[PDB]
């Protein structure tokens, strides 16, 4: 892919006590045009891991097709094994690096949140094969805007509960609605626990416009 | 898969070949040809195996295959096995001319064919060629030349030759009546009429059953001559006159 | 594409096809060759000309380079592929390393070519056995031989063809260094040895020498009459 | 009389590789002995004619500077294996700057000992002895056309391979020295060959940790015969 | 004889014995039966314990091709795992190209052409396997198919593969099949296995049961086997 | 007998005899015994010697940090499947960054050995692989065959006179779950000693033991550290 | 980077500097630029360091196999011919290699010059590098075929010193080898800062 | 267009001791003007006696690490032993040259003990050349660290300064001082300083904090 | 341009019962001549020639590839080649190198092998045939050659005035050209004989 046609935007993610919460919005844009107002940008991998992505959306449907097949392939064996969230993060890194080595990359930026064996996992995947782990991740302009809000609380208090982490994402998604030119007031929140993967509905923020009277 | 193979590649338990000897005995039947040079010019003798009176004979050319502006050949064996070889050897002589812009010498053209005929005997189990043939030609290095070919890929230089099994007795005549450089081109022609008189068991040597093609050197043209049917007949009547003349001593 | 093996093992532990093609070498004409200290010599026998035909095309002694000379047995067509292959390799060796080709190098090329030509699938072996004579740099004359198995092998005198062991038995009682002293005596040595071959009436003997500083020079059919004359004169002193 | 090249026996073994072991029996004999001081090695040339040049027939062929070889069987089939074993040691040094060990040489050799077939030929007909000195001291190994690779203390193969191995078990122990093992080997050689022992019938090859190469010019050979 | 070597030569009366030989090679294996109710398909495979020979749960002949498609193989064992790898591979390409679940009618046809392809050439042999195909869909119903080593593939309401084939299908038709729910059929299939195969041949045998249908939401899985245990209790009421 | 030549040709009885001949090639190799506890998996092998001066041919070989295999039969088919075995372990280590579970690796072997048992001009692999290792759910003992029928067993033995080796196992298979390593190993080598003539057993030159455990990488012992295991044995009765 | 090589009555003298840079930054001062191939051959380094280090190491692979097959050491003109053919296959792809080949041969001394541009010339004196032109002038003023061993050492030693003094990229230490008939031998390895005090007075 | 390269940062230091080897690196992984993480060490324990450092483009660093880890296992199953320090450096040079016309963008330093228990440091380049040195510093802050160790460890440009061998404890405070001065002037030098010490008894790790700006 | 690298000019003209063809003699590289004997007209059988102009590589290359296919055609058949058959043969040979084209423009002149009927045609560098009834021209100095033949050609002309018309057409057009000159050779063929003359041109 040389030119991304229909693109996504920033995706957030942060660990908490016994789970990882990931939120992203529901807009696909073609340049300055907000063309597709209602799409899903979060894929629920089987039971303990979870994927969101930015960048080109047509490439995201391709990886949604491939990863969806591989999970079915192990379940049909039925030997009592599964892919860990780290193994998918390891697999997806080699997929990106081999793709860019042929000078024909996949224009994406992917965030993997997982929770297995009582361990919250949060992994980053770049288009250029750059991958790491972090207690809080942000893509796009969220790495410029929401990422200072994430690291400020986590360096003050390292651990978080579920309600503290869920409220803190809604504050960062509010800020991205103000300062990002290509955002939208309709987002969905996905959360892994030990009970499984649950995806919330099309939530929205509440803005403040009291400074408009100040000339 | 494995029991259907014919194994035309293994040697004989005697320690020789086994399939080529079967092929070389087909050449002796179905055809009889020869050629003779001793001076400027060279002839080729042919024989009509099928002489039925409902053929067209509209090719106006025959077993003499003019493969070059300086060379031709006379073939005997399986008939359309030659048409693979004549079209192939015609193009070897022509790709040489593309490479050098100079006509092909008669020696190394024969070596090009004999490497092809050997290659089916070396490897594969492909059926080998049941084809032996002759060569006539002029070059810048030795002039007029004759060459015999074999199905085995063997060749050699000759001055009087043989193909057919009936012409094995002609070799006994060619040892008896050959000269050393006295080929006036009537003595060479009356000898060839004398050979095919005794060898070919068809009586009186009808002019339609045989064929003669000659190659003479012009100033720079190398005229290849396929002589017509009228002058065959006066050459036969010349040879019949010499037989009636020579029997006067008895 | 022909995926079928020709040469396999026998229950007694031998190969069929290698010891099955050496009889074709035994049905060829004989050609012997010795070496001196300065002039090598090799002579084919059994010319068997048709006495009215050409002879410059039935040559059984050729050269790969200006150093190396050939002589073989077996069938005619298989030698032509091996010779025209080895002319390419000895000339491509000079395109590499700029020396002339040593005579031991070209025998390893032929024997390795003939070995994989039996190891592979769907391929008849060759049926020839060559003599390779050369006097390389430093001027040391030596000769080798081949085999349809592909074993290069250095001798001081060789005999092949139909009647090889009889001529080798003649040289077996002929180990004299005095015959390798004079050059014309060494040529008369081969002419006496080729006289033990079939009829050898001075006409079927085609010999060729090389004085290690010159290309191969075939003796004319007058020195063959001259050397057979002095061999008859040397045989007359038996009384 | 024409069965498969790739077919098991009804008893269950094989067809053709069993015949390959029989092909070793018609070759000349060879003796190699591993000592704690080094590896000595011996072979018989089997001279046919005095017209034949003797040094053109070799059995000891160097593989690397510290690894020798010994062959018995079909000659030019062994020449394929020698040329590969030389190359694959050079691939080892020009990718690792170290010498390939004596065991790990034969691992690469015995991979295509049994790879004959149609896609992707016949099995080979030579048995080999590999001596050499490496970081585990001097070593000695033995292989076969069936790819069965093993380490031996003192293996003897060839036509007289049976009577050699029986006599060798009498005279061998673990605390041998070098020159004691050298003259003990040729005593076995003159019992198993038919010609008189001289400077032309046999040849030796002795590799040491100190004397790092195998170095057996002639007339050292006559020095040992006059001392026995 | 003389005509039965390759699979590319016809007999002088008009058939191929290499296919005929491989059919009764399937006959020497143990009994695997299959049946469908009005809202599901029930599988049942007798498995023989020789002396110990395995940890129980080894090499079960009830494979799992797709989420809604199951196997019940018999005959030779190693080639059955090869056909399972073909059928899993075929259902993935239908998913990738066409974007929905594979119908069982096509999945039978694509496999049976692949089985047919090894009956035409001398380079390969025919398969020595035979199996079943069960599925369920709310837009289609419950379907049950059957493939011989020759490649004939069509439907059944019930079938049996193994040594006990004709003796095992005599009591299958004695049942009612239309009005039954498959949970009733689970304890029915237990007794057909338990009636046949007296312990004179083999003393130890063991029963597997696979089960796809409307209760399983279309997904294929094994029965709760150690759970509820009404297979063996209701089967051993055949004492008289 | 004429239909007993190629792998492709079926029998008129329906038994391809080329596979049945390859089962005989496994019975010519030396015996070996593998078994497992709840928490450990130990396989014990027996070596042979070609001569007195020759070293003993090794049997157990390391593959991965938890998978190690035993061998029986040919040696070309040994190393040819071994190079395929080491290759597949480091691939999923390179791709997924995790060790392979033992069960689905063996399914790759049955797919690997399937093709030369069906096409023309290809022998089956005469081989006797006993496989031990950990997946995430404990020890496993697997065995293979040239017919490619892999078996999830708990204790088996393959090779020459393993008939007597199996008989010792079922009369002590109940003990093979609660006991720890010191008697788990010497339960196993009590089974090898009936695969022998009655005058030699285990004299520190012909036995090797490989153990894989929970906190234990797959470790091979040979003839010097085997000597702590070879003490505390009763002799054979008569 | 400055190397030179010249042959005379008593063999071949090879000298080089030891500085490898990176733009305006000096990577190291102790780079051994004269690559030792055999006990009887020597190679140099010019331009691309990894290009000269790889292919001369690959050239040593072929020379060792040639000795095992032919029971003879390779000749000097042979090794230069093999190196020219390997580099020609990558012509136009941007290889930097201007090395020299030195060694004793059966025909006497041997000195050749191989470029990455397919150049293969023989000769008597050569000088390769960015500061090579500063070495031609001082050497040709002092060169003779009939020199002594101690004389030829001091000529090549100062010639490297005059190059590094003028050039910016050349510097470090002066390595000095001597190719003799039996084989090469290391002479010395001198620092430029020590030579500066020697040639000051 | 799609440019396949980007710079990430990091700084690697190695010192060949008399019987030890010290490898140090920071933990900042940056890109452009932003910080991805503050915990990303560049130390990698290859064997018990060899630690490698990898800087430059991070996507090639993850790839090149996993290639070497496979070939260590391929060596051991083929040769029944482990690689030495110099054998890994000889192997790595062919791997880096194997992509000559599409190179890695990775600066490599291998430190560790030899087969005699002495410190060996091998520096590298993104195309494949290497040499053995006493100390090298690679990465973004490589120019701010080379001339200082020339004064301290190399004892250059000092009159009447003796040549004492560097002890272990003196080498520890030399490493801890240079990364403080590097963090003041470089923007890529991060927070945690992972220090690996390879002795003849094992590998010890140690983490020292720096300024967090 | 690439066509103007060596230059040249080929002209053919149809007469009453005869046909004439002519070309120049100069071989040069862009300013610098080399020789005056570069052949550009090649015989293809009797009473049928061909002329080539453009890049001198493709002049010598195509004339040998066409001769390669021609001798194979006249040996598979017994007859000679017809002029329409040759035009289809050349148009095949140029179109095969559709994207790596030969830089030449052929001109074919000849008679009927049965009657006295003449034939002229010219082709593009990729192989579009074009038959006329009066004249065809090719080369760098094309526009000067159109100005001659549009003002001098007459329909029914004896072989004498046909020679005088094509001579004045070449000598006035090529002397106006810079990179072409150094002599003009003229072939005038008819049913019974072939006449070849060389004209007296400006050698500057």
């Amino acid at each position: 892919t040389q030119n991304p046609m229909v693109t996504g935007t920033s995706v957030l993610g942060v660990k908490f006590e016994g789970g990882v919460v990931i939120a992203a919005d529901m807009l696909g844009s073609y340049g300055s045009l907000a063309r597709f107002r209602n799409i899903s940008r979060i894929m629920r991998v089987n039971n303990s891991t979870m994927l969101g992505a930015s960048g080109d959306y047509a490439d995201f449907q391709y990886l949604k097709q491939v990863l969806g097949q591989m999970v079915i392939d192990e379940e049909l064996l039925g030997d009592g094994h599964s892919y860990s969230p780290r193994a998918i993060h390891s697999w997806l890194t080699r997929a990106m690096y081999s793709r860019r080595s042929k000078m024909n990359p996949l224009w994406n930026t992917m965030v993997i949140g997982g929770y297995a064996d009582g361990e919250s996992f949060l992994g980053y995947v770049d288009m250029l094969g750059v991958a790491y782990e972090a207690p809080s991740l942000a893509t796009g302009y969220g790495a410029y805007l929401a990422q200072p809000l994430l690291r400020e609380v986590l360096e003050k208090q390292p651990v978080l509960s579920q309600t503290e982490a869920r409220d803190l994402v809604e504050r960062c998604m509010r800020v991205l609605y103000y300062r990002d030119a290509r955002s939208y007031n309709r987002f969905q929140i996905a959360t892994v626990t030990e009970k499984g993967v649950e995806i919330e509905g099309p939530l929205s923020t509440e803005t403040n416009w009291d400074i408009a009277h100040m000339i | 898969s494995r029991r259907y193979d014919s194994r035309t590649t293994i040697f004989s338990p005697e320690g020789r070949l086994y399939q080529v000897e079967y092929a070389m005995e087909a050449i002796g039947h179905a055809g009889t040809c020869l050629g003779i040079l001793a001076n400027d010019g060279v002839l080729l003798a042919a024989e009509r195996r099928n002489i039925h009176k409902l053929l067209d004979e509209v090719f106006f050319s025959e077993k003499i295959y003019k493969l070059n502006e300086d060379m031709a050949c006379s073939v005997a064996g399986i008939t359309s096995d030659a048409n693979v070889l004549t079209n192939e050897l015609r193009l070897i002589a022509q790709r040489y001319l593309l490479q050098y812009q100079e006509p092909i010498p008669c020696e190394q053209l024969v070596t090009a064919l004999c490497d092809i005929k050997q290659a089916y005997t070396q490897f594969g189990g492909k059926r080998p060629f049941g084809v032996s043939l002759l060569y006539i030609g002029w070059d810048k290095h030795y002039g007029f030349q004759l060459y015999q070919s074999d199905p085995s890929g063997n060749y050699g230089g000759w001055k009087a030759t043989c193909i057919g099994n009936n012409s094995a007795a002609a070799v006994s005549m060619l040892k008896q009546d050959y000269k050393e450089g006295e080929m006036t081109l009537k003595s060479a022609l009356a000898l060839a009429i004398k050979v095919l008189n005794k060898t070919m068991d068809v009586s009186k040597l009808s002019a339609e059953k045989v064929e003669i093609a000659t190659l003479t050197r012009e100033n720079g043209k190398t005229v290849i001559r396929v002589l017509k049917q009228k002058e065959v007949e006066q050459l036969i009547k010349k040879h019949e006159e010499e037989e009636a003349k020579a029997e006067r001593e008895k | 594409s022909y995926d079928r093996a020709i040469t396999v093992f026998s229950p007694d532990g031998h190969l069929f096809q290698v010891e099955y093609a050496q009889e074709a070498v035994k049905k060829g004409s004989t050609a012997v060759g010795v070496r001196g200290r300065d002039i090598v010599v090799l002579g084919v026998e059994k010319k068997s000309v048709a006495k009215l035909q050409d002879e410059r095309t039935v040559r059984k002694i050729c050269a790969l380079d200006d150093n190396v000379c050939m002589a073989f047995a077996g069938l005619t067509a298989d030698a032509r592929i091996v010779i025209n292959r080895a002319r390419v390799e000895c000339q491509s060796h000079r395109l590499t390393v700029e020396d002339p080709v040593t005579v031991e190098y070209i025998t390893r090329y032929i024997a390795s070519l003939k070995q994989r030509y039996t190891q592979s699938n769907g391929r008849r072996p060759f049926g020839i056995s060559a003599l390779i004579v050369g006097f390389d740099f430093d001027g040391t004359p030596r000769l080798y031989q081949t085999d349809p198995s592909g074993t290069y092998h250095a001798w001081k005198a060789n005999a092949i063809g139909r009647g090889a062991k009889s001529v080798r038995e003649f040289l077996e009682k002929n180990y004299t260094d005095e015959a390798i002293e004079t050059d014309d005596l060494t040529i008369k040595l081969v002419i006496k040895a080729l006289l033990e071959v079939v009829q050898s009436g001075g006409k079927n003997i085609e010999l060729a020498v090389m004085r290690r500083d010159q290309s191969l020079k075939i003796l004319n059919p007058e020195e063959i009459e001259k050397y057979v004359a002095e061999i008859e004169k040397e045989k007359e002193e038996n009384e | 009389y024409d069965r498969g090249v790739n077919t098991f026996s009804p008893e269950g073994r094989l067809f053709q590789v069993e015949y390959a072991i029989e092909a070793i029996k018609l070759g000349s004999t060879a003796i190699g002995i591993q000592t704690s001081e080094g590896v000595c090695l011996a072979v018989e040339k089997r001279i046919t004619s005095p017209l034949m040049e003797p040094s053109s027939i070799e059995k000891i062929v160097e593989i690397d500077a510290h690894i020798g070889c010994a062959m018995s069987g079909l000659i030019a089939d062994a020449k394929t294996l020698i040329d590969k074993a030389r190359v694959e040691t050079q691939n080892h040094w020009f990718t690792y700057n170290e010498t390939m060990t004596v065991e790990s040489v034969t691992q690469a050799v015995s991979n295509l000992a049994l790879q004959f077939g149609e896609e992707d030929s016949r099995p080979f007909g030579v048995a080999l002895l590999f001596g050499g000195v490496d970081e585990k001291g001097p070593q000695l190994f033995h292989m076969d056309p069936s790819g069965t690779f093993v380490q031996c203390d003192a293996r003897a193969i060839g036509s007289a391979s049976e009577g050699a191995q029986s006599s060798l078990q009498e005279v061998y122990h673990k605390s041998m020295t070098l020159k004691e093992a050298i003259k003990s080997s040729l005593i076995i050689l003159k019992q198993v060959m038919e010609e008189k022992l001289n400077a032309t019938n046999i040849e030796l090859a002795t590799v040491q940790p100190g004397q790092n190469f195998h170095m057996f010019t002639k007339e050292e050979l006559e020095e040992v015969i006059k001392d026995i | 004889t003389g005509y039965d070597l390759s699979a590319s030569t016809f007999s002088p009366d008009g058939r191929v014995f290499q296919v005929e030989y491989a059919m009764k090679a399937v006959e020497n294996s143990s009994t695997a039966i299959g049946i469908r109710c009005k809202d599901g398909v029930v599988f049942g495979v007798e498995k023989l314990v020789l002396s110990k020979l395995y940890e129980e749960g080894s090499n079960k002949r009830l494979f799992n091709v797709d989420r809604h498609v199951g196997m019940a193989v018999a005959g030779l064992l190693a080639d059955a795992r090869s056909l399972a790898d073909i059928a899993r591979e075929e259902a993935s390409n239908f998913r990738s190209n066409f974007g929905y679940n594979i119908p069982l009618k096509h999945l039978a046809d694509r496999v049976a052409m692949y089985v047919h392809a090894y009956t035409l050439y001398s380079a390969v042999r025919p398969f020595g396997c035979s199996f079943m195909l069960g599925s369920y869909s709310v837009n289609d119903g419950a379907q049950l198919y059957m493939i011989d080593p020759s490649g004939v593939s069509y439907g059944y309401w019930g079938c049996a593969i193994g040594k006990a084939r004709q003796a095992a299908k005599t009591e299958i038709e004695k049942l009612q099949m239309k009005e039954m729910t498959c949970r009733d059929i689970v304890k029915e299939v237990a007794k057909i296995i338990y009636i046949v195969h007296d312990e004179v041949k083999d003393k130890a045998f063991e029963l597997e049961l696979s089960w796809v249908g409307e209760l399983t939401n279309g997904r294929h899985e094994i029965v709760p086997k150690d759970i509820r245990e009404e297979a063996e209790k209701y089967a051993k009421e055949s004492l008289k | 007998n004429q239909y007993d030549n190629d792998v492709t040709v079926w029998s008129p009885q329906g038994r391809i005899h080329q596979i049945e001949y390859a089962m005989e090639a496994v019975k010519q190799g030396s015996a070996t015994v593998g078994l497992k506890s709840k928490t450990h998996a130990v396989l014990v092998a027996l070596k042979r010697a070609q001569s007195e001066l020759a070293a003993h041919q090794k049997k157990i070989l390391h593959v991965d940090n938890h998978i190690g295999i035993s061998i029986a039969g040919l040696t070309a088919d040994a190393r040819l499947l071994c190079n395929f075995m080491r290759q597949e372990c480091l691939d999923s280590r390179f791709v997924f960054d995790r060790p392979l579970p033992v069960s689905r690796l063996v399914s790759l072997i049955g797919s690997k050995t399937q093709i030369p048992t069906q096409r023309y001009g290809r022998r089956p692999y005469g081989v006797g692989l006993l496989i031990a290792g950990y997946d995430d759910m404990g020890p496993h003992i697997f065995q293979t065959c040239p017919s490619a029928n892999y078996f999830d067993c708990r204790a088996m033995s393959i090779g020459a006179r393993s008939q007597s080796a199996r008989t010792y196992l079922e009369r002590h298979m109940s003990e093979f779950m609660e006991c720890n390593l010191n008697e788990l190993v010497k339960h196993g080598l009590r089974a090898l000693r009936e695969t022998l003539p009655a005058e030699q057993d285990l004299t520190t030159k012909n036995v090797s033991i490989g153990i894989v455990g929970k906190d234990l990488e797959f470790t091979i012992y040979d003839d010097d550290d085997v000597s702590p295991f070879l003490e505390g044995l009763e002799e054979r009765p008569q | 980077t400055t190397t030179l090589a010249f042959k005379f009555r008593h063999g071949v003298i090879v000298a080089a500097d030891s500085r490898a840079t990176a733009g305006a930054y000096i990577a190291s001062q102790t780079v051994k630029k004269v690559i030792e191939i055999n006990p009887y051959l020597l190679g140099t380094m010019a331009g691309g360091a990894a290009d000269c280090s790889f292919w001369e190491r690959l050239l040593a692979r072929q020379c060792r196999i040639y000795e095992l097959r032919n029971k003879e050491r390779i000749s000097v003109a042979a090794a230069s011919k093999l190196l020219a053919n390997m580099v020609y296959q990558y012509k136009g792809m941007g290889l930097s290699m201007g090395t020299m080949i030195c060694g004793w041969d059966k025909r006497g001394p041997g000195l050749y010059y191989v470029d990455s541009e397919g150049n293969r010339i023989s000769g008597a004196t050569f000088s390769v590098g960015s500061g090579s032109v500063y070495a031609y002038g001082v050497m040709d003023r002092g060169y003779s075929y009939d020199l002594e061993v101690e004389q030829a050492y001091d000529l090549a030693r100062r010639a490297i010193y005059q190059a590094t003094y003028r050039d910016a990229y050349s510097g470090g230490a002066v390595n000095l080898y001597h190719v003799r008939e039996d084989g090469w031998i290391r002479v010395s390895s001198d620092n430029v800062a020590d030579l500066h005090e020697k040639y000051s007075g | 267009r799609f440019s396949p390269y980007v710079f990430n940062g990091g700084t690697i230091l190695a010192i060949a001791g008399e019987d030890f080897a010290i490898v140090a690196s920071d933990t900042r992984l940056s890109e452009g003007f932003s910080i991805h993480t503050r915990d990303s060490p560049k130390c990698y324990k290859l064997t018990d006696k060899t630690v490698i450092g990898c800087s430059g483009f991070h996507g090639d660093c993850l790839t090149l690490t996993k290639i070497i880890e496979a070939r260590l296992k391929m060596y051991k199953h083929s040769n029944n032993k482990a690689m030495t320090t110099g054998a890994i450096a000889a192997m790595l040079s062919t791997i880096l040259y194997s992509r000559r016309f599409f190179p890695y963008y990775v600066y490599n330093i291998i430190g560790g003990l030899d087969e005699e228990g002495k410190g060996a440091v091998y520096s590298f380049d993104p195309v494949g050349s290497y040499q053995r040195d006493s100390f090298k510093a690679g990465g973004s802050a490589s120019a701010m660290l080379q001339p200082l160790l020339d004064n301290q460890v190399g004892f250059k440009n000092m009159q009447n300064v003796e040549h004492v061998p560097l002890s272990l404890d003196r080498a520890m405070r030399l490493v801890k001082d240079v990364f403080i001065s590097a963090a003041e002037r470089d923007v890529y030098t991060g927070d945690a300083l992972r220090i690996c010490i390879v002795t003849k008894e094992g590998i010890r790790e140690e983490t020292v904090s720096l300024r967090k700006d | 341009s690439i066509m103007s690298y060596n230059g040249g000019a080929v002209m053919a003209m149809k007469g009453k019962n005869c046909v004439a063809i002519a070309a120049d003699r100069r071989f040069g590289i862009q300013a610098q001549m080399v020789t005056t004997d570069f052949q550009k007209i090649f015989p293809m059988g009797d009473r049928l020639y061909i002329g080539l102009a453009g890049l001198a590589t493709d002049v010598q290359t195509v004339a040998q590839r066409l001769k390669f296919r021609l001798n194979l055609y006249e040996l598979k058949e017994g007859r000679q080649i017809k002029p329409y058959t040759l035009m289809s043969m050349v148009a095949n040979l140029l179109y095969e190198k559709r994207f790596g084209p030969y830089y030449t423009e052929p001109v074919i002149a000849g008679l009927d092998p049965k009657t006295f009927k003449p034939f002229i045609c010219s082709l593009d560098l990729i192989g579009c045939p074009m038959v006329t009834d009066d004249f065809v021209v090719s080369g760098t100095c094309a526009e000067q050659m159109y100005g001659m033949c549009e003002s001098l050609w007459e329909p029914n002309m004896d072989p004498d005035h046909l020679f005088e018309t094509i001579s004045q057409a070449m000598l006035n057009a090529v002397d106006r050209d810079a990179v072409s000159g150094m002599g003009v050779i003229v072939h005038i063929i008819e049913k019974d004989k072939i006449t070849t003359r060389t004209l007296k041109a400006r050698m500057d």
